RNA sequence: CUUGAGUCUCGUAGAGGGGGGUAGAAUUCCAGGUGUAGCGGUGAAAUGCGUAGAGAUCUGGAGGAAUACCGGUGGCGAAGGCGGCCCCCUGGACGAAGACUGACGCUCAGGUGCGAAAGCGUGGGGAGCAAACAGGAUUAGAUACCCUGGUAGUCCACGCCGUAAACGAUGUCGACUUGGAGGUUGUGCCCUUGAGGCGUGGCUUCCGGAGCUAACGCGUUAAGUCGACCGCCUGGGGAGUAC
C-alpha cells in the first residue's frame, strides 16, 4: 500500500520508460518506500511483532531482486543502487 | 424472629405505598421493604425463619421470609407494594406469591437481576 | 430471577418457561468457578456439536419406518 | 420476469435486517428480546455476514443509548 | 478519501454551545478537501439509560468523509467536549453515505414528534437547520 | 518462455500486531440518611463477620481488572498465539479488470527478530479472587479432599533466557489425485424463493471412492501419489537431568 502520488513519482523515475510497475528496478523502489516508512515507526513500537513479519519480507525481497539485477545487466544495477540512494 | 401476635391497629406514618427489593443469594434470600423515596421501612430473612443451614435456601423458606417483612409494615400503613428482584437465588415465584397473599396489589414485578459486564473473578470451587 | 421477558397479563406467579430464550447463558451460568479470558471459544461454543443432534432427531422418524422397525 | 431483485421472501428464508447500520432502533429490535439481549444466530436463521457485523453495530448502538445496555434499566 | 460515519448526542441545557463549534469542525473537513454527505438532525430523544446523567439528549448524524490525519484531531476534541455526551463513528469498510435505514423516522421526528422548544432549536442550529457564526 | 514467483491502482472480510480514546453494571469501597438480628459457608458444617448495631436499601461519589449473550465447524497470525466498542500507526490474507518484469525459484547449519501463562528488574495500579500463611472441616492420620479469613501474584509500560500439550495426536513448502455438500466470503446471474441454487474464484470443514496405517485416523489443505532440503530417534528405569 502506497500513497498514489509516490507511486507515480516512482513510475516516472524507475523501471523502464514504458512506465511499468513489474520490472526489478521499480519493485525494489516500491519495497524501499514501504521499508523506509516502517523503519520510521520502528523507532518505537518495539513489541509490534505481527507487522515486523512484513518488514522482514520487504527487506528479504529487496536483497533478492538486487542480487538478481547484478546477475542481469551491470549498467541497470550500477545506476539503480545510486539513483535509489540505498543503504548507508 | 416473628411472634404469634394478637390483631393489629397501630400507627407510624400511614404511607399507603412502598417499593420492595428482594436480594437473592446462594445460601439465603434477604427481603427488605422501603419507602418509594428510598428509606428502609423493615426487613425479614429466611435464616430468621430458623430453618438454618441449606434448609434456609428453598422456595418455602423464602416465602415465609416475604410474609414476615409484609407483616411488620402493616403498622407502617402499607396497602399496595411493588417489587424489584436482584439475584438468581430460590424464592423465584414463591416470594412474589407471599407478598400477594398479604392482600397487596403487585402489578410491577421488575426483574433487575444484575448483569455486570463480566465482573469479579469467582472462588474456583470443585475441580470440574 | 422472575426473568425480565414480560408475562401476558400481570400476576403474582412469574411464568418462568414462557419467558427464557437466551438468558443466564455465558454471563451468570458458570457461577462460582474460575473465570478465563479466551476459554469460552472452546468451553461453551458447542453449536456445531448440537446441530448434528438436531439433524439425527429429525432423520430417525422417517428411517425407523424405512428399515421397517416400526 | 428478470431482475426483480428482493421483492419478498426471496434470498434467504429469514431476511437480512441491516448489515452493519445501527442508527434505526427498529431493525436492531428485530432480534432483541424484552430482557434487552440478542437471540442466538442458530435460532434466528440469520445470514452470517449481517450477524458478525451486528456484533460491532449493537455494541455501538448500546454505547449511543438507542438500546438498553443492561437488565437493570427497566 | 476514507469514510467515517459519525453519529452523536448532546446534553440539552448545554446544546447552545455546539452551533459555534460545528462551523470550525466542518471547515477543518472541507479545508482538507473532505465532504459532509448529509448532516441529519434527529431532534430531542429519550435516552434509555442516562449518559453523564439526565434521561434526555439531542441527536445529530453528521455523515463525514475526511482524510485520516484530520479526523484523528477532530475526534479527540469531540470526546473531550463537554457539550457531546457520547459519539460513535463506524468503520470505513463497505460504508454507506446514501439510502438511510432511518430515512422515514428522521422526517417523522422533524415533522410532528419533536420538542418544538428552545434547546432543540439549538440542536437544529447545529443540525440541517445550520446557523453559524462568521469566521 | 510462464507454467513458478513477484508488483501497481480498485473492491472485500476478520477478536492479527502496536499506541490513543470511551460507557454502564454486580462484588467492592467512601460519605450522609433510613432501619433490626443474624449475616456467611456446604454434602452438612465450623472457622470467619455482627448487637460496640452487622446484614440489607436510597442518593451521590470512589476505584480497578473486565466487557456476553451477539460468537459460527467462522475469520486473522508463524507454532504456541488473537474477543467491549471506537480512532491513529501498520502487517497479512481473499476477489477482479487493465498491465508489467520474466526461475528473480525450494529448503535451510549459522543467524537476528519475536511470549499462551506465570517467572522476572523498577515505575505506575490494586476492585475482586488466591499460592503461602492462620484457623476451621475432613479422618487408616490429613500437607491431598473441603471451607473461611488473606498477601505477593493477576493489570499496564519498557526490559531478559522465548517455556510446555509449538497440533488435523500432519517438519517445511511445492507438484499431481472422482467429487458432492457444509461453515462462509469476492462476484455475474435467479422466481435475486433453506447461513439457498447456478456461473466463476476463496479459504475453511464434513462426508466418503483410490491409496496408506498396528489401530484410531487421513483422504484432493494427506497421515495418498511423490518431490527436494533441514531438524531428530535407536528398549525401560535412573535422566530431558548430568556434562
Amino acid at each position: 500500500s502506497l500513497s498514489t502520488e509516490a507511486t507515480a513519482k516512482i513510475v516516472s523515475e524507475f523501471g523502464r520508460d514504458a512506465n511499468d510497475t513489474g520490472s526489478t528496478e521499480v519493485q525494489v523502489a516500491l519495497l524501499t518506500a514501504q521499508i523506509n516508512h516502517l523503519q520510521g515507526h520502528f523507532a518505537e513500537h518495539k513489541k509490534d511483532h505481527h507487522s515486523r513479519r512484513g518488514l522482514l519480507r520487504m527487506v528479504s525481497q529487496r536483497r533478492k531482486l538486487l542480487d538478481y539485477l547484478k546477475r542481469k545487466d551491470v549498467a541497470r544495477y550500477t545506476r539503480l543502487i545510486e539513483r535509489l540512494g540505498l543503504r548507508r | 424472629a416473628k411472634a404469634p401476635i394478637r390483631a393489629r391497629k397501630r400507627v407510624r406514618k400511614q404511607v399507603s405505598d412502598g417499593v420492595a427489593h428482594i436480594h437473592a443469594s446462594f445460601n439465603n434470600t434477604i427481603v427488605t421493604i422501603t419507602d418509594r423515596q428510598g428509606n428502609a421501612l423493615g426487613w425479614a430473612t429466611a435464616g430468621g425463619s430458623g430453618f438454618r443451614g441449606s434448609r434456609k435456601s428453598t422456595p418455602f423458606a423464602a416465602q415465609v421470609a416475604a410474609e414476615r417483612c409484609a407483616d411488620a409494615v402493616k403498622e407502617y400503613g402499607i396497602k399496595n407494594l411493588e417489587v424489584m428482584v436482584k439475584g438468581p437465588g430460590p424464592g423465584r415465584e414463591s416470594t412474589i406469591r407471599a407478598l400477594n397473599a398479604a392482600g397487596f396489589r403487585i402489578t410491577n414485578i421488575t426483574d433487575v437481576t444484575p448483569i455486570p459486564h463480566n465482573g469479579c473473578r469467582p472462588p474456583k470451587k470443585r475441580r470440574v | 430471577p422472575v426473568i425480565k421477558v414480560r408475562e401476558n397479563e400481570p400476576f403474582d406467579v412469574a411464568l418462568r418457561r414462557f419467558k427464557r430464550s437466551c438468558e443466564k447463558a455465558g454471563v451468570l451460568a458458570e457461577v462460582r468457578r474460575r473465570e478465563f479470558y479466551e476459554k469460552p471459544t472452546t468451553e461453551r461454543k458447542r453449536a456445531k456439536a448440537s446441530a448434528v443432534k438436531r439433524h439425527a432427531k429429525k432423520l430417525a422418524r422417517e428411517n425407523a419406518r424405512r428399515t421397517r422397525l416400526y | 420476469a428478470r431482475y426483480f431483485r428482493r421483492r419478498k421472501f426471496c434470498r434467504f428464508t429469514a431476511e437480512g435486517v441491516q448489515e452493519i447500520d445501527y442508527k434505526d432502533i427498529a431493525t436492531l429490535k428485530n432480534y432483541i428480546t424484552e430482557s434487552g439481549k440478542i437471540v442466538p444466530s442458530r435460532i434466528t436463521g440469520t445470514r452470517a455476514k449481517y450477524q458478525r457485523q451486528l456484533a460491532r453495530a449493537i455494541k455501538r448502538a448500546r454505547y449511543l443509548s438507542l438500546l438498553p445496555y443492561t437488565d437493570r434499566h427497566q | 478519501m476514507r469514510h467515517y460515519e459519525i453519529v452523536f448526542m448532546v446534553h440539552p441545557d448545554q446544546s447552545e454551545q455546539v452551533p459555534g463549534m460545528i462551523e470550525r469542525y466542518t471547515a477543518a473537513i472541507t479545508g482538507a478537501e473532505g465532504k459532509i454527505h448529509r448532516l441529519e438532525d434527529w431532534g430531542r430523544r429519550q435516552l434509555a439509560y442516562p449518559i453523564n446523567k439526565l434521561h434526555k439528549a439531542h441527536y445529530v448524524l453528521m455523515n463525514v468523509e475526511a482524510p485520516q490525519e484530520v479526523i484523528d484531531e477532530l475526534e479527540t476534541t469531540f470526546r473531550f467536549n463537554d457539550a457531546v455526551i457520547r459519539s460513535m463513528v463506524m468503520r470505513t469498510k463497505h460504508a454507506v453515505t446514501e439510502a438511510s435505514p432511518m430515512v422515514k423516522a428522521k422526517d417523522e421526528r422533524r415533522e410532528r414528534r419533536d420538542d418544538f422548544a428552545n434547546e432543540t432549536a439549538d440542536d437544529a442550529e447545529a443540525g440541517d437547520s445550520e446557523e453559524e457564526e462568521e469566521e
